[PDB]
């Protein structure tokens, strides 16, 4: 499904932004 | 496809229902898996360790014994990378808690009543969305302590707003509630993008009053809509009719960004059917990559569906209503919280 492709590409963008971050442990 | 084993459980000594649970998805790879629970006047943090170990980290106990926390959501400080936890409930007060010290940094009063859900924007860590018993949604900028906008009024919800969700890129919000409706509120409009920019530039701050949504339907469910999440451009929503409905505004081939505000059609794509979840206020959740969907029922069963294609997780001691679930960011752990204050840990096989 085309919606699954939208999920993959948009979650990949968020994961890349997360990978660029170094949030302090709780 | 997906299989889990129940490795641990515990009960919080307050014995009151736990309505919310969230893993901290902002923690970096290599750091310990942390989740928060909310119920009664309590906010509790736990750390997940090997061999099913659940380590109690700290407990926040509100001075107001009559507060009842309903929801929590994680974020981080945009300047120091410091983790932050927002909590709210029956008193309608948002509390920003420092999770490393378990002390409240600040609080917001504003909503005319109970707050049913909190969500943080997926790109901007400062943008907090609250949904309330006062029939409105509120968008806050927690860096400048400003109320950006109020979504409600003339064509807003006509009863309590129970849930809301931002889409993956944070361009729009879908809300739902007791009036059986699901309403779309675009936040990438020139008006909203400017209102957000203005909240950063902040006489007291002038909040936007958005009386009109970008789409509305009452044609999906026939009772209180208590949970809504975006699944790409599609919507997952549920009522107490023993099904999560997958649907979209407009006709089958209609682009979500071309939907006009007066759009009268909805298209149902499918349903995730289950049983014994006919009571109000039961949340479903997904993992980070939206490959899994989870929902607990009123007798302690946990349903898990593979979103890329149903597993039923049971334990003889888990008989209370599972109010909410949360996957760890890597989806190796699934936590369920119950009406009897119990917490259940399921590890992926
Ligand atoms: N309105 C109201 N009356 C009594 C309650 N609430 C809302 C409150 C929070 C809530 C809202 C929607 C779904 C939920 C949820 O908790 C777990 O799943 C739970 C108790
Ligand atoms: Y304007
Ligand atoms: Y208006």
């Amino acid at each position: 499904s085309s919606n699954r492709q939208k999920i993959l590409e948009r979650t990949e963008i968020l994961n890349q932004e997360w990978k660029q971050r170094r949030i302090q442990p709780v | 496809k997906y299989s889990f084993k129940c490795v641990n459980s515990l009960k919080e000594d307050h014995n009151q229902p736990l309505f919310g649970v969230q893993f901290n998805w902002h923690s970096k790879e290599g750091d310990p898996l942390v989740f928060a629970t909310v119920g009664s006047n309590r906010v509790t943090l736990y750390e997940c360790h090997s061999q099913g170990e659940i380590r109690l980290l700290q407990s926040y106990v509100d001075a107001d014994a009559d507060e009842n926390f309903y929801t929590c959501a994680w974020t981080y400080d945009s300047n120091t990378s410091h983790p932050l936890l927002a909590v709210a409930g029956s008193r309608g007060i948002i509390r920003i808690i420092n999770p490393i010290t378990m002390q409240c940094i600040k609080h917001y009063v504003g909503h005319g009543n109970a707050i049913n859900e909190l969500k943080f924007h997926p790109r901007d860590p400062n943008l907090l969305l609250s949904v309330s018993k006062d029939h409105a949604l509120r968008l806050w900028n927690i860096q400048t302590d400003t109320l950006v906008a109020i979504f409600g009024g003339v064509e807003g919800h006509r009863d309590e707003v129970l849930s809301a969700d931002y889409d993956l890129l944070g361009e729009k919000i879908m809300s739902c509630g007791m009036d059986h409706s699901l309403k779309l509120w675009r936040i990438n409009s020139k008006r909203m993008m400017n209102a957000i920019k203005e909240s950063y530039d902040y006489r007291p701050f002038i909040s936007q009053k958005i009386h009109f949504p970008d789409f509305s339907t009452r044609d999906i469910h026939r009772n209180y809509v208590d949970c809504v999440r975006w699944l790409g451009d599609l919507i997952l929503s549920k009522s107490c009719e023993n099904a999560i409905v997958c649907w979209k505004p407009g006709k089958m081939e209609d682009d979500i960004d071309k939907i006009k505000p007066s759009e009268s059609n909805v298209t149902i794509l499918g349903r995730f059917d289950y049983s014994q979840c006919d009571i109000w206020y039961m949340r479903f959740s997904m993992d980070f990559w939206q490959k899994m969907l989870a929902l607990g029922n009123q007798v302690g069963k946990l349903y898990v569906w593979d979103l890329e294609v149903c597993t039923t997780l049971t334990h003889h001691k888990c008989g209370a209503a599972i109010r909410q679930t949360s996957f760890s960011r890597d989806s190796s752990i699934l936590i369920a919280v119950c009406d009897d204050a119990s917490i259940w840990r399921w590890d992926r096989l």
